């Protein structure tokens, strides 16, 4: 999950 | 036009201009960095320097504000810099730039005093009697969207319970490998809570992250009180909604809906162009459905503390040797 958009991290 | 001046679009900055706002009308951060002794400092390197100049040209110049010399100053400027980082991470960036440069002045704790919460976590077996309370310190929430209807929900979500069974059992160390239950309670919340929700998750076999438009909803006045351990009268967690950051697009536009008297008189704040909108704007039509433009920060004040966190500030709480070295750059610059 994350909260702003951009390449994946996880 | 309405007594507020935007920030200039300059670059992929994305939430960095909808931050800064966020940051400008937390009146009582802004007069704590403009007494840091960065008399000093480097122009061109010292990121509290560049952060007195952006909140001075804020408050004074009728034209919008350039940010090349704070992103200069912390360095992003790598093409994938702002899309490879989150808000939370800019922000934390930027206020432990302040809080170190504030280490041994007399503005010392400003920081941990807006924004620092006070949390427990805590694993219990079921089988054996062991009880570990890790004791956490945060500056940031960051609430789960995805099947969650409103905040409540996420909050819930936050301290809900996870059960530590077979193969993922706790290693209890003298007790052995033990199925035990892991949870998160919270102790205090700052009169400055900035949550923020996440509306990107990885997606296998597929683009890697798609955008969670989904609706979620929150209030303008949140009740957090439930959710602590020990509650206190007198200073209930009652907190009144202060800014609203929300994203248009998919994997976009930044735009930051801010009350900065905490009136209700809501405004927009789309970089350059600051205007007068609507309760509704600000609140109902973040929520998210089924378009694509839906809140991804919520930055609450406590009522207790609403007029400490935003006292007035006028011109003359900036100090004049500040004044006097941002007026000479100015003349440079005209020059």
């Amino acid at each position: 999950f994350r909260v702003n958009a951009g390449p994946p991290r996880c | 036009h309405t007594g507020y001046v935007g920030l200039k679009n300059q670059g992929a900055t994305c939430y960095m201009n909808s931050l800064l706002q966020t940051l400008f009308f937390t009146n009582q951060l802004r007069k704590a960095v403009y007494m840091m002794p960065t008399e000093g400092d480097d122009s061109s390197k010292s990121v509290p320097l560049a952060l007195q100049r952006v909140f001075y040209e804020l408050q004074h110049s009728d034209k919008p504000v350039g940010t090349k010399k704070l992103t200069k100053s912390f360095g992003w400027e790598t093409l994938d810099s702002f899309m490879q980082h989150d808000v939370q991470e800019l922000c934390r960036v930027l206020l432990d730039n302040v809080e170190n440069k504030m280490k041994g002045t007399c503005v010392e704790g400003t920081i941990p005093k807006l924004f620092r919460g006070k949390m427990v976590s805590y694993i219990q077996c079921k089988e054996v009697d062991y009880r570990s309370d890790r004791r956490e310190d945060y500056y940031d929430i960051q609430l789960s969207i995805k099947g969650k209807k409103n905040i409540f929900e996420s909050f819930v979500d936050y301290v809900a319970v996870e059960q530590l069974d077979g193969d993922n059992k706790y290693d209890a160390g003298e007790h052995g490998l033990q199925e035990a239950e892991k949870g998160v309670k919270f102790l205090t919340l700052p009169p400055v809570l900035h949550l923020q929700l996440m509306r990107f998750m990885y997606d296998p076999q597929t683009d890697q992250n798609i955008k969670i438009n989904d609706r979620f909803e929150f209030p303008e006045q949140l009740p957090l009180d439930e959710f602590l351990q020990k509650t206190d009268p007198k200073d209930p967690a009652n907190y009144i909604l202060h800014a609203v950051l929300v994203h248009s697009g998919d994997n976009g536009h930044y735009v930051v809906y801010l009350n900065p008297k905490g009136d209700g008189k809501w405004c927009k704040f789309d970089d350059d162009v600051v205007s007068r909108c609507t309760k509704e704007e600000a609140i109902e039509h973040n929520y998210g459905g089924h378009h694509c433009t839906n809140a991804y920060m919520l930055v609450y004040i406590r009522e207790s503390k609403l007029s400490e966190v935003l006292q007035a500030v006028t011109d003359h709480d900036i100090p004049q040797q500040l004044v006097e070295r941002l007026q000479e750059e100015k003349r440079i610059e005209a020059q």
